[PDB]
């Protein structure tokens, strides 16, 4: 029973076996380790589909190019707010004056931080999974398996 | 009666039940689906290029108080409904723009 | 969507994205945080605060004065006598309410 679910799971199994032949190795004689969720925490940075994935890249460039056009204006906005509310231009920078991060700096350190590549990869994974769930609920029953086959990180 | 009807929870399961037992029309279905695109298209008329506007709007400047601009904007926005009659009892000064503060330090 | 003209128009021009994101919500934008909201929780009339923040962005250089003129000269939306009284401080500007509220009201 549940013929379609088994079809999809058997497809995922045969693809996993094909990409990694050592998965057939039984009795754990292989060097591949099967880990449930809580035990994959120190490896989440390694699961990165940087290639064969372009939407997060376009999103990052679009956000950067949009932020770069308003950073200096926003700095002027807060400068004027401080100058009106105190009469001095260092209302917001008194405690920190160090480094005053503008909107451009905020965007740069949000996109160039650690976990940024992981958060782009998992955003793509979630987007594709939700698309597949919507397609399955509608009843397409075709092409419901996505393979990214990225080097060093295979995801189905 | 509006308040009692607003006492309803409006939960995801409740919304799904409402959509099931009372399906939306095709036009309503499409508008709910493409609300985002319609909203962006609606903004495209104001955030794209300088449109040709009535001339008395040149009196309003960036130096005009926000309350005056709010009066003019509400008068012009509901012009079809109100036919030029004013709206009263609404406007309240913006907190930051109302106060002209001054911090006194030592010999200041 | 079959037609991607709107999405392409917004994607190919990040200046449009910036203008929309800096526009206060009450005027049709997505900037739901006001400059006065940094200090006061109680805001009173939100349209006056939105106009003040539009003025601040215009004088700094984030927005342009012709954006304010376009908003003032905007053609009135589809509003009734019920809409002016159900939620005051609001303009006759279409699409100001999300589809989430529409789904809640339909339920």
């Amino acid at each position: 029973e549940e013929s379609q679910v088994h079809a999809r799971l058997k497809q995922i199994r045969v693809e996993l076996i094909a990409r990694i032949p050592s998965l057939r190795w039984t009795r754990s004689q292989r060097e591949i380790a099967i880990l449930i969720w809580p035990r994959i925490l120190p490896i989440l940075q390694a699961y990165d589909l940087r290639q064969s994935m372009q939407l997060p890249t376009v999103w990052e460039k679009l956000t950067q190019s949009t932020v770069n056009l308003i950073s200096d204006g926003l700095e002027r906005v807060v400068l004027h707010i401080s100058n009106q509310l105190t009469g001095k231009p260092n209302l917001f920078t008194r405690s920190r004056a160090y480094s005053i991060p503008s909107t451009r700096e905020l965007s740069q350190i949000w996109f160039n931080n650690e976990w940024s590549g992981s958060v782009k990869t998992w955003l793509m994974i979630k987007y594709r999974m939700r698309q597949l769930i919507t397609n399955q609920k509608t009843g397409e029953l075709t092409d419901l398996v996505t393979i990214v086959d990225t080097r060093s990180t295979l995801c189905i | 009666r509006k308040q009692i009807q607003g006492y309803l929870d409006s939960t995801r399961t409740i919304i799904r039940y409402s959509l099931e037992v009372r399906p939306l029309s095709a036009k309503k279905l499409n508008t709910v689906i493409e609300y985002n695109l319609l909203y962006l298209s609606y903004n495209l008329e104001i955030i794209e290029k300088p449109n040709i506007v009535q001339p008395f709007l040149n009196a309003i400047n960036v130096d005009t108080c926000s309350i005056d601009i709010a009066r003019s904007l509400r008068k012009l926005s509901w012009a079809t409904l109100l036919n030029g009659r004013p709206i009263e009892g609404l406007e309240t000064p913006d907190p930051i723009e109302l106060v002209h503060g001054c911090l006194i330090i030592g010999s200041d | 969507s079959l037609s991607q003209d709107i999405t392409n128009a917004y994607l190919n021009h990040p200046i449009l994205i910036s203008r929309l994101c800096l526009l206060p919500s009450q005027l049709g934008g997505l900037n739901f945080l006001s400059c006065s909201r940094l200090f006061n929780r109680n805001i009173g009339d939100p349209l006056v605060s939105a106009i003040a923040d539009v003025k601040r962005l215009i004088k700094a250089g984030c927005l342009d004065i012709w954006v304010l003129y376009n908003i003032l000269g905007r053609r009135p939306g589809k509003g009734k006598w019920s809409t002016l009284a159900a939620d005051p401080y609001t303009l006759n500007i279409d699409y100001l309410v999300p589809s989430t509220t529409f789904l809640k009201k339909h339920a």
